[PDB]
């Protein structure tokens, strides 16, 4: 009798649910139907006169203008699926692969938005020629250093977090966020006072500021930049096409279907004053 | 998403 | 005063 | 490998950093110490941040939990090492 | 991929799929109630 | 955790926080602790060097909701007393949501003999979404 | 340059400010100290804020973590310096 | 004028109030002290709140950070002053 | 009448409860003490909860702020009283 | 059976774990101690995490609340046991 | 064939975003079409 | 320019509202002959130390 028992399968083919915290939700997303995007920022400001009644008025300053060129690279994947599967595998495999390809692209662009280099992928804020804060020029991201090489500072730990906050600019802190990974957030939550109580008080915010747990920032190494903080919505520009171009090819792999899907996305930092970093050097 | 012959795929 | 190891005053 | 690495270092906490002090005499110390471990017994003079100074007839190996700004060299016969 | 401009993109990985079988066992109890109780015990003992 | 019976003595409540931050970023968006009552009591009794209990109606811990079960082991030598994760993705219950009752006036004769049953099953569906706390070493 | 500048100074913390005390005898101290570093051994008498006083047979260089309001001069043979 | 007036007095804090103790022997102390400053060295017997007692062979000027309920007079040869 | 009755008893706090210890030697103590007041000077051996043991050449009346699980009787020549 | 089992172990707290140290000399310690109980009096050299080192003319049974990274063997004549 | 690529510029020219916490949103802002303004305050009070 | 000049004007009047002196600009409250509080009169702002 046991061949009459016909086990019911699931409704939707499930999967392991990996991280979707991809920095895209906090940055500036711009639709682009071109090959490159060009943001135009001001790196200086004007001058005001406080002009008197009847003396004179001269020429005042005018803000010099920087063009930053989003390269807008592409990101491509091509799974090979079988035609016998697609007709006989009652779960809708076309839209399931279209969901999983979109998930893989939203996860793989998170690594490029943070620590990707220039070659065929966006440049993250970490690869942007860091200069110690206080000697801050325009073409660089600022950092403050903690003290000791491996860990945080020794005698006074966690003010590296505070002066990093209050060295970011007053208008950028109005809507700013920390960016960390999980084994740095664990180490920050493990920090505790002289008694054994952890000194810090679903977004898991820190000092009132929201925290984006990435998985692609470096961990706390000797000279790594594990914690970043700033207004990424004004600081970082993501330029993209808001669709996922799928083309099925029954022709090269002949009994197969070979879904070639590729969305395209680019981006670097648009405002250098709006992101600060935490270095562990000295 | 591969062949229906291999069970794990 | 008490039983700590602390280089301290009391 | 310290198990107390995440712990904050208070004034009551043990000595993390030590440095020997010289009786500098009208040049202030680099970092003011939480405590002074005395090496050789004698007398030594200590100045606060408010400026008043007294002589301490200190013994040989005592720690004294004082937080001095400057150790002068007029009456200092005793060598000490700072703790911080 | 992060596909280049002229790269001739070959195949990529495709997730292998695992089936886990819920067995769906049963759980049964059989209390023994008196017919004298059910007729004379004005609370609704069946739905209780 | 560290020490065999209890938590880790020198630094404590870290076995909790690395259990939280060794579970993944997406699953912690809606995760929960699972304990029993005498484990949650032993957790709330933990206190710093001042005698003040350091963990500040669903009785959440570190912001994350807590299910007080009653069928987990207590804090033994090598027990797994605290679980944490997204059981809505990790664990699957498959069942018939009705309770089948058959009254039997026939076998036990002066009695009514209600035969009631429901059928239910379920194990873990997503192995990445459940993390455990072992007290061994 | 103190790295502990932002830290609050509790009663348990080390001595920030020191001043030598005189056995004033029915005039109270300017500031009551957290502790007394003794300079010369002997006896000294100490009064609380509640008024009761005892004689302390103190030794030479001891610190004693008492917080006195007034040091009288009747039985005081020992010179000390206050810490605060 | 105390700058630490607003600070709370914990068990770890220095001695605010002192009173000399007598070896009362089966009458408990008025207030139990945080610590005992010994005046004259010798032996003294101390009882907890749980009732168990031991003899302490104490020295001359030691402070001992014990919190006794009653000091008995059977084996007490040493005079002390309580701190609270 | 203790004014510190509502205060919690931490590890840093003074000794509330004292009990004399015997060199038990492979039977653990009833309650492990916060500190050990030594009665008679000598040597005594102490074991942690992790199991490693060393000999302590201790002096007469010293308190040593160690928290031992078991005091063995092999090398113990010194009598102590536990504080908790 | 410890009544302080739930209490956290701070730097100010008593010694839970002890281990004897060897004068390792350019190999760092396994775990850096909160304090050092000296066994035999003499001199011993101690290095911070910042690297600066001094010689300590230490006595016999003193505890010194320093938190050293490495104890070198050049000038070390004194044996100690670490507390943590 | 790489000169036909014509990169798309921004919609709005952006700028570095400096501080605007300006004390104007907490003080008493008064519209005035004159050369001056005269606030009339009372520097004392009466008696009862 | 009509937005950016307005931005610079709203930022440059904040310096005059706070630390500006009397000459051709608003006089900020920091420049108002501070006299210590307790000895407070009307024509002066009070400070504590």
């Amino acid at each position: 009798g046991g061949y009459l028992v016909d086990p019911q399968t699931s409704e939707t083919i499930r999967g392991v649910l990996r991280s979707t915290a991809s920095l895209r939700q906090i940055a500036s997303v711009v639709n682009v139907e071109a090959t490159s995007f060009d943001v135009l920022v001001d790196k200086t400001d004007m001058g005001s006169g406080w002009a008197s009644e009847t003396a004179a008025l001269s020429e005042t300053a005018t803000p010099q203008i920087d063009r930053i060129t989003i390269p807008l690279h592409e990101l491509a994947a091509m799974p090979k699926a079988s035609q016998r599967l697609l007709d006989d595998s009652a779960f809708d495999i076309e839209t399931w692969l279209a969901n999983r390809i979109a998930d893989k692209f939203a996860r793989a662009e998170a690594a490029a938005f943070i620590s990707g280099d220039g070659v065929d992928k966006p440049t993250g804020f970490l690869t942007k020629t860091k200069v110690a804060n206080g000697a801050w020029a325009w073409g660089s991201l600022g950092y403050v250093a903690t003290g000791a090489a491996g860990d945080f500072a020794a005698v006074n730990a966690s003010d590296a977090v505070v002066d990093l906050v209050y060295a970011l600019g007053a208008e950028y802190r109005a809507n700013a966020s920390f960016v960390m990974n999980s084994k740095t957030a664990g180490a920050v939550r493990k920090m505790k006072d002289a008694d054994g109580r952890f000194l810090w008080a679903e977004p898991a915010r820190l000092m009132g500021y929201p925290v984006l747990i990435a998985e692609d920032m470096p961990d706390i190494a000797a000279n790594a930049y594990a914690i970043a903080f700033g207004d990424f919505g004004n600081g970082y520009t993501i330029a993209e096409r808001p669709d996922l171009r799928v083309l099925r090819d029954p022709f090269s792999a002949k009994p197969h279907v070979l879904f070639y899907a590729s969305k395209r996305v680019g981006g670097d930092v648009s405002d250098f004053a709006a992101i600060k970093l935490l270095k562990f050097a000295a | 998403a591969l062949n229906s012959a291999v069970a794990a795929e | 005063i008490a039983l700590g190891l602390g280089l301290g005053l009391a | 490998m310290d198990v107390f690495a995440k712990h904050a270092v208070s004034l009551e906490s043990p000595a993390v950093r030590h440095y020997e002090i010289t009786p500098s005499d009208s040049t202030d110390l680099a970092r003011r110490p939480r405590a002074l471990r005395v090496q050789t017994g004698g007398t030594l003079v200590l100045r606060d941040e408010t400026g008043i100074t007294v002589t301490y007839t200190v013994f040989a190996g005592e720690i004294l939990p004082v937080r001095p700004v400057r150790v002068l060299a007029t009456g200092t016969t005793a060598t000490a090492v700072g703790w911080e």
